[PDB]
């Protein structure tokens, strides 16, 4: 079970797409547990048996297709900006509304992503080797 | 059944969905408001279709009838069967390309939809034209100027078929609505003239 | 033949007409070469319609049979007699209007419903091309040639050639095609799609 | 258009068929232009009946009837197709004999009580096969070598209106369809409405 | 021996059916009783005259004062008075002229099957059985001399047929009590009818 | 399905009257008839056909439809020649179809039928006999064959078939393709046939053992041109009958 279009940046007045998919499978109900980074296994809605159609305030649209596809499509509604949104379980896929870190040689870094910013950090003689995060056009980076 | 919210909603769920078109298959056996064709070659071994259908609609198919599928269904998986409501006429012999004329009042609709078979289930003909409808004029969804619809499908029998674009029966699922192609009600082609849609 | 030039224009002359638009008349005598109809109730005492028609056509239109008309002429005064190729069929009984659905395509690229509704349930193709042609709007007689296909429910389309005229193009010699007294019953009538080749 | 020779043809080789009888006859459905009749009982498994009448005219679904039609083609390996000739079933065995009379130009032959009809309820298809019948084997009007150049079935009412089905007629081609397309109209005839037949046959 | 045989009957009858029966239409009801209904035939046969129709209890109700009747009856005595006296025969006035030829058939116990399409015409939508009775008689006496003495017959019967599978019979060699036409004549006291919409045709036999 | 039949597979007409030949089938579900036509050799020259079932019909390729036929049931139908002179005499035969008012390819056959037309009659029967094998064949062999000969018998219509010991047989047989004239190319030419039976020398050499041949008798007088002569008979079924022995 796929998620294929993971993390993306989408914006304001704007629908998201998300395909969750299976083609090696065959499939029955789909769900999609909702969240944000922190808090866990939340909701939105579903499908039935084969496909028996779908609180009270919940744009968070779905519409299971065929045993493979249904998608979640999501009008803008003001700054949420992610939460791993999913659909036997799949990936993750993310959302928004950002970068140039610093490294160091020998412990890693990745700085640089009112307003509330933030950090988020990692860590760690043969010849040139290497070691190599995200912000969510696009993105991603690294560190060798 | 009430409410225009839930049934925009209703329909929009199903309505977008991947119809089975599985053309010249065999019917493994029928029986009583149902037919069993065979599908094990669009979907491999043990694989069927179960078309439950009005009485009147079996006792009009058999053991080997080449006949071809084309239908929204309601559920999913058993295994080795596939679920619907009719859709099922004979299976087309040659090939054919019918462009389906027709109006539109709230543009032109002339060749924009392309049936493939001489004799033609409605529910086939129902759905490419829902679907065009979404997919151009956006009606099932939240956002829309549309309270009602519907579809006249006209024949060269000056007899205007009437298909309801906006209703939402019952409780709601893909049975409560696909249960309107049951009666397996086909339409030829030669008998076709034109689609008059009208939105409001 | 005759090139374009001089067609587009004796083209002009004879579809810029008025069509004796008769109905319900009836079966005077019939002859081998033609048709003569009771005119009178429309025109006067002693009027007739003089439908010159092919052997096969003649053939099961005799006295007393009531018929619609429908033709263009080929000339004046014989002062009591009208004179038309073909466009002859049953009276029409009951009222009906039939909204015709169609395109039109000329070539820069091309992609005419409820524009021309007919009242016959048989009707002629010299009615039916006259009426199209008449809708040809677009001012036609930079199109250098054309023609209309109607196309019928069993896949037989139809034909006939937008601009020409058999030379010395009178009336009478382009409207003599209307001599075989070709007829449809729109149950078998789909739709038309007229072409035109700039 | 006259041509009397190829016309006792395309009859002759129409008329000279086994008709269809199936009666007391169960029916599944009925579209718009047609009918369909169960005849299981007679011709074998998944046998059927599709009458073509015109439409507006066409007993829904299990419901009685008797059939009498003159088929136009073959093959479909389960049904037999018809113009009509389908009628409400016959509850009750009866026999009745008809009165008629057969004028040529001798004139006055009598003919009563040689055309039998067993249904109160009888189709003019029937009846216009019945007849035809009984003239072709008697007095051959199909055969070349033939004088009958011309003639009709004129069937006399209870209410005095008479009528009329031509003898001698054949449409555009000539083939089956051709002629018992009259009979599309599965028009019919309470039987104490039918007083008599007058056959002319104009030499 | 006297009481009821053979000829004395193809006689009786043979007197009593070579009569001119009286056919008066269009004439206004006089007054009915409960015995018999008086018409005026005075336009016909002169001022004061009139037909007096001895009927049954069942019909004498069907017409009344005014009513325009059709008369058509044989007599079974006769005048000095002026008024004619029959037994029923009466239909209500035929409003528009109108010709029904008949059919039937004439079976005989000697080669049956000849025939009688269009050969007895009645004028009427509503006749009595006495008028067909009659003039089917007296057409197989014309024809077949059935009652004069130098005949073959000794049997027969009239069969009328309705269009709804129900025959009448009508005993062609009957005549009760001393043998007189107020005797025979007497059986259409019930001037019963027929619509010849119902009346379908007449088979005739005659057994040897 | 299954087969189809031609119900007067043969026998003798005279010359103008109009030959009765019926296209017999059974539960098949026939649509379409074709009645061809053969006289000696070059097989199949078509004379009409009986469309999809009976929309309609056409006689080919263009003159005297006097070759009359007409579908009646999906079981039924007949070509009716016409007059009857030796014009005529040759192998008619039919054929049905499955499909459906299509466009794509031919389906079967029947037992075609022999139509003879005489006049002047003068007939007659076929004798027949049956000769034993030989010492040379029974030596140098040892097989035993047995030979028949029908002659003097006129339309070229009769039956083969062996018998060994009382009941049906047919196996080593072997029987002209067709009847000889006696008197080759001219007339009142009377025919002639032959056949083969050839069996064990043991078995032929083994009595009580009984053998016997068979000529069919299909046929008889004509009368029109003034009927018998002396003799003339119906109908003839004729035999030769013969014992094996060692001796």
């Amino acid at each position: 079970v796929s998620q294929h279009p993971s993390r993306v940046i989408a914006k304001s007045g704007t629908s998201v797409k998300i395909e969750c998919r299976s083609l090696d499978f065959q499939a029955t109900t789909m769900f999609w547990y909702r969240q944000f980074p922190k808090q866990s296994l939340m909701l939105m809605a579903t499908s039935a048996e084969g496909s028996k159609a779908t609180g009270v305030e919940k744009k968070f649209l779905i519409n299971h297709a065929s045993l493979t596809l249904s998608t979640l499509t999501v009008t803008s509604a003001h700054p949420e900006d992610s939460s791993f949104y999913i659909c036997y379980f799949g990936p993750g896929t993310r959302l928004t509304v950002p970068p140039e870190v610093a490294v160091f040689e020998p412990v890693c870094l990745a700085t640089g992503f009112n307003d509330s910013r933030y950090a988020l950090s990692s860590r760690l003689q043969n010849p040139r080797n290497h070691f190599r995060v995200q912000f969510y056009v696009t993105q991603i980076v690294s560190a060798e | 059944k009430k409410d225009i919210s839930n049934v925009k909603s209703d329909l929009l769920y199903a309505y977008t969905i991947t119809p089975y078109d599985y053309k010249d298959c065999r019917v493994n056996f029928s029986t009583t408001h149902t037919l069993n064709i065979d599908t094990q070659k669009y979907r491999g071994k043990d694989y069927y279709i179960s078309s439950e259908m009005s009485y009147e609609a079996s006792q009009k198919f058999k053991r080997d009838d080449h006949v071809d599928v084309f239908g929204l269904f309601y559920i999913l998986n058993s295994h080795t069967g596939e679920y619907i409501y009719g859709g099922i006429t004979p299976a087309q012999n040659n090939k054919v390309n019918h462009k389906l004329l027709g109006n539109l009042f709230i543009q032109n609709l002339n060749n924009k939809i392309i049936l493939e078979k001489d004799i033609v289930t409605f529910q086939e003909i129902d759905f490419k034209i829902r679907k065009y409808l979404m997919d151009n004029y956006k009606i099932y969804d939240a956002t829309s100027p549309y309270v009602s619809g519907r579809i006249e499908i006209g024949t060269k029998d000056g007899k205007h078929e009437q298909i309801d674009l906006f209703d939402s029966p019952n409780e709601g699922t893909r049975s409560d609505i696909f249960a309107k192609y049951k009666d397996n009600r086909i339409i030829n082609m030669k008998n076709f003239s034109h689609f008059d849609i009208y939105l409001e």
